[PDB]
């Protein structure tokens, strides 16, 4: 009535959608999360590309406090290739 | 407070310490010969250990840190020809 959503048949189901986690995370060092400062960070954008970024920009320090995300990228399409 | 000797950005000889903490343990000495993957030294960062790996077959130069020292980011640990 007030959000407006629809009725369950009516929920639209548009194409597909795929979301990685970009993290400091190390695959040549068993995964272990990187620390240090970020020089560069340039951020892709375009048609089908949705960016929730965490904490990363240019002159950012990755502690080792916290968890080691970047940035979440996720893509979206008709179709799933 | 004399300031420890760097590694050179982008030499790949000079192995320089990827953040701060201390120096545990040091398994190699000037002159010998070394293989890519072995250890050559132990590291602390906040508790956590680290082991230090040659980048690839070469000979030991010198070494640029004792036992138990203090280290920054990027201090150099060890010199590979």
């Amino acid at each position: 009535r007030e959000i407006g959503l629809p009725a369950q048949s009516e929920i639209p189901l548009l194409g597909s959608a795929i979301q990685c986690r970009i993290t400091t995370e190390d695959p040549q060092n068993g995964f272990l999360p990187d620390t240090g400062k970020i020089d560069t960070y340039r951020s892709p954008g375009g048609f089908g590309i949705r960016l929730d970024v965490g904490n990363a920009y240019a002159g950012y320090e990755v502690t080792p406090y916290f968890d080691s995300l970047l940035v979440k990228v996720c893509t979206f399409a008709n179709e799933f290739s | 407070v004399v300031a420890k000797r760097k590694a050179e950005t982008g030499n790949p000889n000079q192995i320089g310490a990827t953040m701060p903490g201390s120096v545990l343990e040091i398994l190699v000495k000037a002159g010998d010969k070394v293989q890519k993957g072995q250890a050559l030294m132990v590291t602390e960062a906040m508790k956590m250990e680290t082991t230090i790996e040659a980048p690839f077959d070469g000979e030991i130069v010198d070494l640029h840190v004792v036992k138990g020292e203090a280290i920054q980011t990027q201090d150099l640990l060890i010199e590979i020809n």
